[PDB]
């Protein structure tokens, strides 16, 4: 028929609910500022010299140089030892030239990672191949080597040379 | 019509009063209090900034803010600190970076 | 697209149940009420109020106000709608009275004209949209479409209590 059990308790809450949409409404906004405003400062940060960053290839995010350099070993962490220094713009969203404006002092700084052709290649991953590499010569070529693991002569020697024993 | 070089000038002092009590300035009402439209108190406002006479930003909304040096250096360390940031989780932070008020 | 953020921070809801449901309509209105604080709250809690709302004592009339930002001003319109017999499952048809001729995206009597893409994605979520989600799939992308057009074809101007 015309009532039912919970209709007054029901209409009580909305008289509650309705209350609070008003005051929701009527609350303040908690304050930001736009997104062109953001830039805005950081173009004058970087005019006055207090800040260097630069910007994501798809102009959402900004990054400094020494994140790219961590960023640069993150992937090599992740891939091993070695990686190609052209997958980093995808990896990173930065253009390759802010990528390689970084290659100087990630040799240099880390001492612990060399530049091959385009390719950056740390003591881990040398270490590893040995191991594998040791496994022929107890069990069984350079030459071959560097075609096996696509690597010019001249480096591998001399890496090859410090390991052994 | 158009402001005297003199009129154009007590706009000026005008504007410098309310950033000082307030930091945040509406621009509807600073448009009224000088008996401008909000129209063209915001384009004199764009000459200004553009002319170094004045620092600050007007947000998509209209109202200006004028951030101090130290804000300035506090959004450069924070940048900094984040290494990677989107422009929104910066204008997500700029709630707790920028003052309001005075 | 872009939809996706606004609709997960929305709450769905669950009744489906419209006006005349004599046991199910207040279920169904309690959960539009939540719905539309929350919408609310997230709209101040970002800087991004862009309207204002009222029903009344049934939830079966609505009316407010709206506002749209071009240029760094202001253009705030008044608007209402009436809750549908068949809702949840037909959508309620927004009315912006003021722009009633000014805008070819409308229907005589204010009645606003959605994209062909509005009424299929209601259609398939029924019953988990409501007047939330109508203000933020339907009235907000009118708005950003049509208002910036109008300005530009000189059929809209902004208005100060004023003179220069």
């Amino acid at each position: 028929n015309l009532y039912f059990q919970g209709m007054a308790d029901a209409w009580e809450e909305i008289r509650r609910l309705a209350a609070d949409f008003q005051r929701a409404q009527f609350a303040e906004a908690t304050q930001r500022l736009s997104e062109r405003n953001c830039i805005e400062i950081v173009n004058k940060l970087i005019a006055q010299k207090q800040l260097e960053v630069v910007h994501t290839l798809d102009g959402k995010e900004y990054i400094t140089p020494a994140q790219i350099s961590k960023e640069m070993r993150d992937e090599l962490h992740v891939r091993g030892g070695r990686v190609n220094i052209v997958d980093l713009q995808q990896v990173i969203n930065v253009d390759l030239i802010h990528i390689e404006n970084r290659i100087g002092d990630i040799i240099k700084s880390e001492k612990h990672v060399q530049l091959v052709l385009g390719q950056l290649i740390d003591e881990n991953y040398l270490d590893r191949l040995a191991e594998e590499v040791n496994d022929k010569l107890q069990e069984s070529t350079i030459s071959e080597l560097c075609k096996t693991y696509d690597l010019p002569g001249n480096f591998l020697t001399q890496a090859l040379t410090q390991r052994l024993g | 019509e158009t402001m005297t070089e003199e009129q154009s000038q007590s706009f000026l002092t005008e504007f410098i009063n309310y950033i000082k009590q307030s930091k945040v300035v509406l621009l509807e009402d600073l448009a009224s209090q000088v008996g401008l439209r909000t129209q063209d108190t915001i384009n004199r406002i764009q000459d200004l900034l553009a002319e170094g006479t004045i620092t600050g930003v007007i947000d998509d909304r209209g109202k200006f803010i004028y951030i101090t040096p130290e804000e300035l250096a506090a959004v450069a360390n924070f940048i900094r600190q984040r290494g990677r940031v989107s422009i929104a989780e910066l204008a997500q932070a700029s709630n707790s970076l920028i003052a309001w008020g005075r | 697209e872009a939809t996706r953020r606004v609709v997960s921070e929305i709450p769905v809801l669950k009744t489906n149940a419209g006006p005349r449901d004599r046991e199910l309509w207040v279920q169904r209105l309690k959960e539009e009420y939540q719905s539309l604080i929350r919408y609310v709250e997230n709209n101040k809690n970002a800087d991004n109020d862009w309207f204002r709302l009222e029903s009344n004592k049934e939830g079966t009339r609505w009316f407010g106000k709206c506002w749209y930002i071009h240029d760094l001003l202001k253009y705030e319109f008044d608007i209402e709608f009436d809750i549908p017999i068949t809702y949840p499952t037909t959508a309620p048809e927004i009315a912006v009275p003021e722009l009633d001729g000014k805008t070819a995206k409308m229907y005589r009597g204010g009645k606003i004209k959605l994209t062909d893409h509005f009424k299929p994605l209601w259609a398939r979520n029924v019953p988990k949209f409501g007047l939330a989600h109508l203000m933020a799939l339907g009235l907000g992308p009118w708005l950003a479409v049509e208002i910036p057009d109008l300005i530009q074809k000189g059929v809209i101007q902004h208005k100060e209590k004023c003179n220069q």
